[PDB]
This record gives C-alpha cells, sequence and structure tokens, in this order.
RNA sequence: GCUUGAGUCUCGUAGAGGGGGGUAGAAUUCCAGGUGUAGCGGUGAAAUGCGUAGAGAUCUGGAGGAAUACCGGUGGCGAAGGCGGCCCCCUGGACGAAGACUGACGCUCAGGUGCGAAAGCGUGGGGAGCAAACAGGAUUAGAUACCCUGGUAGUCCACGCCGUAAACGAUGUCGACUUGGAGGUUGUGCCCUUGAGGCGUGGCUUCCGGAGCUAACGCGUUAAGUCGACCGCCUGGGGAGUACGGCCGCAAGGUUAAAACUCAAAUGAAUUGACGGGGGCCCGCACAAGCGGUGGAGCAUGUGGUUUAAUUCGAUGCAACGCG
RNA sequence: UUGAGCCUUGAUGUGUAGGAUAGGUGGGAGGCUUUGAAGUGUGGACGCCAGUCUGCAUGGAGCCGACCUUGAAAUACCACC
RNA sequence: CGCGGGGUGGAGCAGGGUAGCUCGUCUGGCUCAUAACCAGAAGAUCGUCGGUUCAAAUCCGGCCCCCGCAACCA
C-alpha cells in the first residue's frame, strides 16, 4: 500500500502488504451487482466450512495407518 | 512412458579415436543398419575436413558443433482451449544429439554427388556459420527468443 | 467425401443408392469435413439395418440403426452419426 | 528539459495490457511506453515479459531528463504490476516509495454483468 | 368470583423496523486546462469502436447522478415482501428484571379489509453507471444466441395503478407435552466485580443427533414426535389454471373456474448399472520424443461395384478385405 | 506572448579517402601570441557519441599554411555567398 | 491553356554519397484444417529523356499522365 523501506530493494516487503486485500476486492468489482448470488455463494460457504469443523473433530478418531 | 525412469545403456567407442560422441554420430546416418558403410562415410569425411580447415581433424568437429549446438528448445505446450509454443532450456546430453542430427538432415539435402564430400562441405560451413545447418539453430533461436513471453523460469 | 455402399441380403438398386447419397449430402457439410465413408445395409427377417463408418481429420466413427422399411433406417442413421459428428466438432473447438 | 532529478512512475496494470508512464513529482509527464508498442501484440500483451519490455522501453527516452529516483504508483490487477518494478531497479534508478494507488470504489456505479 | 391465559403500567436494553430532511468520502462518466506521443480498447484469437482534429496514460479544477467498500458476522430487526455510510426529527414492535393493576377481556376465521420483490403502467421530473429492444463486429454449416463494441425504454425521485414470484422452511395459525450436545446473539440474578471468575435464569437463532414418526430421503423441544382448537386446500396424467361467464385493472393481465376428447399410466424417494464436454487417482508405442512406412508410381493379391450364359459360396466398423 | 521580414553579428554543414564533425568559390606562407601558452580548476552547446566553439585560470610567452592521404585541401588568413 | 503539385515493390507511401515499411505473395512453424499470430525471402534501372558538378529518387530543363487554381463574356 505504502513501502518507503531502506536498504536493499526488494518488493517482497511489499507484496506482504499488498496481496492482502488489493486484489480480491478488485476482482469481485470487477463484474455483476449479483443482488442475490452473493446470498447462495455465502450460505454455501459457511455450509462448508462447518462441513471442515465437524468433520475433522470426527476425524481424530483413528487414521487406519 | 508413465511408469519406468528408463535403465539406459551405454555405447562403444569409436575404434580410430577414443570417443563415443563421434560413436555417437555414426549410428545417425547408419542407414538400414549398415555400420560398415556407415563408418566409412565418416572417416572420409573429417580427413577432407583437416585439409579444408587446417586444424587437427577431431577438435575441428566439435567447433562445428558449438556453431550448431542449441541452448534453448521450443516445444508446443496444450493450456486451455489452444497450445502455444512455450520455450524450455535444453538439457546437455540431448543438446548435442540434436546438434548432429540437424548436420544429418542437412547433408541428404544440400545435394552435391558423394555422401562423403556431402557431410565435408557443411562441416567447414559451420565452423564458418554459413551453412544451412547454423540456419536451423538460429531459426530455432529465433522462435524462442519472439517467445520469451511464455515461462514461469527466468534461466 | 467417398461413399462405399454395400448389401449383405440387400441387393441395392440405383433409387435407394441416389437416396443414401442425397442423405449423405446432408450430414456433410452441415456437420463437418469427413474423409472416407462404409454403409453397409443388412436385412435379418425382421430388421432393415444400416451401418455406416466414417472417417474424419480425428478418428473414426460408427453408427447403425435397426428400421422399418430401409429407408427409415437410413433415416434413423443419419440422426445418430449428427449428434456424433456435433460432439465430435466441440470437442475440436475449445473457444 | 527542465533536468528534473526525482520523479513519480506511474503503472497503469490493466487485465489485457500494461501501460507505464513518467513524471515528475508535480504530475505533468514526460514519457511512457505499452505493452502493445513493444513488439507484443494479442496474446502475449498479458505477460509480465511484456511489461518488462515496456519498462525499459521507458527507461530510455527519459536520458534526457537524467532521472536517478523515482516513486512507483500501480493501478490494476495486472500480470505485470511487479515485473516492471524489478526492470527499473535493474536500469539504475533508486525506488524511494512503492505505492498502490488502485480505484476501489466504497460502493458506487454498477459493474457489467458476468460473462457467461 | 379467582389468576394461571390475554392485556395495561413502572424501569431499562439491543436492532440494516418504518417515514421525512440533511450531509460525507471512495469510484465511474463527462466537461475544461496543463504535460505528453502513437497507440488505446477488446478477445480463446480477432474485428467493429476510439486516436495525429492529439486518444489512452498523468495532474488540477468543475459538473452531475446512483450506490454505500472495510465494519459484515448459518449476525440483527420486521407479519410477510423486505431493510446496510453518517446525523437529526417523527414513529412501530419485540424483550428482560422487580413489582403493581384489570379479571377470561381468549384462540381461530368464510366473506371483507390492508400490506405485498422484480418487471410493467399513468402523470410529472431526473438520468452517472448498468442495460431489454435495436445496431454493428465475431464465432458458426446457419447464430436470429452465448462473446465483443455501442446503445433506448427501464433502473432513480414524487404521486397513483398493477396484486404477481421456486412470494420457499416447497412445512397455516395458536396452545400443551416429550432424552441431549456444541454454538451464535441479546437481557438479567447471585456468589469471592475480589481475575475477561463461577453458578444460574430468560428471549430469539444456527448446527448435530435420541426416542418416536415417515414410502424413503429425512424431521427431531423452533417436529414432519405425542395431542387439542379453527381455517385454507387435495382427489390419476394430459387438455388446463385454459375456454366461457362474472368481478377487478388505463393496459399488460389478475382472480374465480370448467367440459368435450385422450391415455393406462403420470409421479415420489431410494437401489444396481451405464453415461457425463463432473471430480480424484492409475496404466497401455495412447500421446509426446525418434526411426521407418502407407496414401502418389508400376506390379502381386483380396474386396466392393459393374459386366457376364456363369463370373460358386462365406467373411462387413474396430474384431471383413495376402481372410475360409 | 508570438509569427514573418530586415539589419548587426555569432555558430553550424563527420560519404569515401583518411593525421581530421573539409560548406562552395576565389585571393592565398602570413596571422596568431606574453592585450599574462599546451595540461586542466572549470561551465555548456553540438553530439552524424567523434571532434569543435565559447566563460573563468591556479598554468603563463606559444600555433599553423606549403610538407602525408583526398573529387577538395585546410574557419593558416581574408573576401563573396 | 497559363500557374502550381505529384509520378518510388501489386497498391498505399517513406527516403546530393546504400532504395525502406505495412498489407498481397513466397515459404517455415503451429492448429483438426482454413485460420490468427510468430520466423525468413523475392519483390525497383525511383514516369521518360538530356546536363549540373567527382557522384542525382533528391538539383535544373523539355516531354507524357494526373490532381488543383484559374483565365472560361467568341
Amino acid at each position: 500500500i505504502k513501502v518507503r523501506e531502506n536498504e536493499p530493494f526488494d518488493v517482497a516487503l511489499r507484496r506482504f502488504k499488498r496481496s492482502c486485500e488489493k486484489a480480491g476486492v478488485l476482482a469481485e468489482v470487477r463484474r455483476r451487482e449479483f443482488y442475490e448470488k452473493p446470498t447462495t455463494e455465502r450460505k454455501r460457504a459457511k455450509a462448508s466450512a462447518v462441513k471442515r469443523h465437524a468433520k475433522k473433530l470426527a476425524r481424530e478418531n483413528a487414521r487406519r495407518t | 512412458p508413465r511408469r519406468r525412469v528408463i535403465g539406459q545403456r551405454k555405447i562403444l567407442p569409436d575404434p580410430k579415436f577414443g570417443s563415443e560422441l563421434l560413436a555417437k554420430f555414426v549410428n545417425i546416418l547408419m542407414v538400414d543398419g549398415k555400420k560398415s558403410t556407415a563408418e566409412s562415410i565418416v572417416y572420409s569425411a573429417l580427413e577432407t575436413l583437416a585439409q579444408r580447415s587446417g586444424k587437427s581433424e577431431l577438435e575441428a568437429f566439435e567447433v562445428a558443433l558449438e556453431n550448431v549446438r542449441p541452448t534453448v528448445e521450443v516445444k508446443s505446450r496444450r493450456v486451455g482451449g489452444s497450445t502455444y509454443q512455450v520455450p524450455v532450456e535444453v538439457r546437455p546430453v540431448r543438446r548435442n544429439a540434436l546438434a548432429m542430427r540437424w548436420i544429418v538432415e542437412a547433408a541428404r539435402k544440400r545435394g552435391d554427388k558423394s555422401m562423403a564430400l556431402r557431410l565435408a562441405n557443411e562441416l567447414s560451413d559451420a565452423a564458418e556459420n554459413k551453412g544451412t545447418a547454423v540456419k536451423k539453430r538460429e531459426d530455432v533461436h529465433r522462435m524462442a527468443e519472439a517467445n520469451k513471453a511464455f515461462a514461469h523460469y527466468r534461466w | 467425401m467417398q461413399l462405399n455402399i454395400t448389401g449383405n441380403n440387400v441387393e441395392i438398386t440405383e433409387a435407394l443408392r441416389e437416396f443414401v447419397t442425397a442423405k449423405f449430402a446432408k450430414l456433410e457439410q452441415y456437420f463437418d469435413r469427413i474423409n472416407q465413408v462404409y454403409v453397409v445395409l443388412k436385412v435379418e427377417k425382421v430388421t432393415h439395418t444400416s451401418d455406416a463408418t466414417l472417417h474424419v481429420d480425428g478418428g473414426e466413427l460408427h453408427a447403425s440403426a435397426e428400421g422399418q422399411d430401409m429407408y427409415a433406417a437410413i433415416d434413423g442413421l443419419i440422426d445418430k452419426l449428427a449428434r456424433q459428428l456435433t460432439k465430435h466438432k466441440d470437442k475440436l473447438k475449445q473457444h | 528539459r527542465k533536468q528534473v532529478s526525482d520523479g513519480v512512475a506511474h503503472i497503469h496494470a490493466s487485465f489485457n495490457n500494461t501501460i507505464v508512464t513518467i513524471t515528475d513529482r508535480q504530475g505533468n509527464a514526460l514519457g511512457w511506453a505499452t505493452a502493445g508498442g513493444s513488439g507484443f501484440r494479442g496474446s502475449r500483451k498479458s505477460t509480465p515479459f511484456a511489461a518488462q519490455v515496456a519498462a525499459e522501453r521507458c527507461a530510455d527516452a527519459v536520458k534526457e531528463y537524467g532521472i536517478k529516483n523515482l516513486e512507483v504508483m500501480v493501478k490494476g490487477p495486472g500480470p505485470g504490476r511487479e515485473s516492471t518494478i524489478r526492470a527499473l531497479n535493474a536500469a539504475g534508478f533508486r525506488i524511494t516509495n512503492i505505492t498502490d494507488v488502485t480505484p476501489i470504489p466504497h460502493n458506487g456505479c454498477r459493474p457489467p454483468k458476468k460473462r457467461r
């Protein structure tokens, strides 16, 4: 966003700050208001997020190896 | 193949000079499995190289080979619904073998009378860099350097 | 496109040969450019059956259709081949 | 002429093309170069290498001004946007600041429809 | 009569609940000016389009419209539809703690009445962006579409009309009862607020599961369990939510709602396969990497076809065609 | 602010050959200099990146023409442009 | 019927000391092929004649074609 760091030049320390929220936002304002699909995608997201919570908690029983 | 990194086998060297690099070269123009007919043409083609260049015989052969060996090779890569020519850097054991194959395919055309002198003319012209074998190397690099826009590696 | 009409127990007439080539002129341009055709007509005591083997630039495609009076068999054979030719065409476009 | 020392190097970073221009502190331009004018046309305009050739073609024709230090502004979600800056510090420049100035609406005008 | 249902009041609390007015910043577009020069824009590629009359990029200033990034949350509120910047004014409901009060004042309703996304309609404005229609460029056998460049109604505001949605939780409202677990959100009581502590207790809400239920899928204290009150609705598939009639509407149309004829099925859930231009993983001269061929030449041979008195018969995609 | 024209001047015009960023023609071995030299403190223009001009010196009293190559010989000097 | 301007690969055109670029046309690569793009090559005695100097597509004459502006009130 704003790096005015000294020493050896290596954006390296720039992509830490910039790839934080500067491309996910511009790719989703890229097209389509949606107006109701955000809802669908949003609600599909957390039904798969608790799919990672309620399975990986139940996956610590055994591993067959 | 899918499996089987293949167990590589060796080649017996040339009798006249202690080299398997030229023994790899005589196996390429060996048509229909005729090695005595192959080895007689190449020995008659490199003694002709010595008088037409002044040097000794075997090191005049690779100085015509470093002028014809490539460094990058372009490939067809299938990505998406199309397929563009991505360039890739060549392994060295393929690099010389791709070079001496380009010499023979230029030697079967460029039609002069005998095969020994057909090979002997452009082995000189590879060193002076005006023959048609070097024009295969430079037009490969002309296509790879035009396609420098395709690559996740920078060397 | 080269037709090769052949009949097993169905000796092909002249009206039937032009009926094949006029029908095979349809599935021509309208679907794909093709190399070489082998058409086989068969009668097996009930089923007027007609096969066809097309050769295209990619590979080969074959279809068979048994019908009612050897005219509806080829009419069902072309609709079986035309759908396989559109599936093969869009497999080679991928835009 | 004016022989200015410190400048600003804006980098436009669209998907289809990358434009790099060089201005001064006051904001009026000096020279520019694009990836479509560097010989790359069509599918190769959207390559980070084509943004590098656009940079060194813009690093030349500003030798008349004598820039040794410049800031870097990047704008757009392009395939370049960082390979362009590597073609500038290698070209003999002192990169004081690197700044992201891409336009983000706090929800304003309606974008077009998703293409199918 | 009674207070347990229902309701009033006293204190608080949370909230994109609603209506009205103001205002802020980011961004798009346009206009004007400075600098600056040959490209920009777009795509799988390309062209239409824009630009040497100076575009695009960049900087300053201005105009205008619409929407409120982050916060933003299987979070909150509302009867549903729905509601997101900030500030003020008017205003609705829910909820909790401790009491006080009236004393069955309740529940549910055909008709009726109101509210009711989006599109549309009328009158008057406004019009940045987006974008039906339409126009051009592509793609294609064709492309009337998807893609591209433009672009008008519309989207916005005020006041009316429309009264429809997969208006969905495909689950009417109300009340009671019946094992649990993990949370979210929002009040509140007590104890050591002695520490973001511990114990409780309400409201709404999400998920997973027990009994039981269900054709199965699943539901599971917010039931689709066990019951009671009332209402709406269903009666094989097509025809058809259509015709006619009535009512309503400016119109589009909505609503109510058939029959003749026709079929022996239509359908739901699950099962095994098969298939997918679904996903993952693996192999094969399958591709790749190479070498030598075929297709072009004459000839040998087999077949199709034609011919003939007969050119015997069989083999016909791969897996018939130097085959029996 | 700005064209255009005139005057006064001041710069600039590397093909090849080649000691060299020689404009043309003509006259043409005399001017330059201690009115404080080459080298350079220096600052630019041009820049066909090779050479020339000018500002100030702390140096201080020097340099070319004819004689080498060129279609041409030298802003050696001067005149007309 | 005189003033001007232009005659350069197939075309459009750039350019006193050597003829260039896009298309089309010749291929290479690639594609399933046409394509699209990428990579090389041929494409001119510069309209024709003369001379102006060492040397002319360039500068000057005359001719031919063409586009302009007029003179267009026998």
